[PDB]
């Protein structure tokens, strides 16, 4: 959705349409975010 | 009866139920054209004498 807006979250409805159902039979317990890096310790 | 759908079937729809959990849409799986469903016609008979 398009956003003018860097904190908190703006109110309104927005549904999220299922994208993959990624047919997988792992467990999962322990998540993670892999998130970039602006490197340029 | 397979009338032509007016229904937007999201792409990653598929089907479309009524308040009973009947399909009144369906998805065609060999192309994306959408088929609503009405019931075949019914009805009473009465014979008037
Ligand atoms: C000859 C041929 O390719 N027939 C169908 C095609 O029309 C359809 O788009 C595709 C997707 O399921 O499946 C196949
Ligand atoms: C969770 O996944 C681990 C795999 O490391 C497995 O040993 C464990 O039995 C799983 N637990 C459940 C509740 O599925």
């Amino acid at each position: 959705t398009p956003i003018n807006l860097v904190r908190d979250l703006p109110q309104g409805f927005s549904a999220l349409e299922p994208l993959v159902d990624l047919p997988i039979g792992i467990n999962i317990t322990r998540f993670q975010t892999l998130l970039a890096l602006h490197r340029s310790s | 009866v397979l009338t032509e759908s007016n229904k937007k079937f999201l792409p990653f729809q598929q089907f479309g139920r009524d308040i009973a959990d009947t399909t009144d849409a369906v998805r065609d799986p060999q192309t994306l054209e959408i088929l609503d469903i009405t019931p075949c016609s019914f009805g009473g008979v009465s014979v008037i004498t």
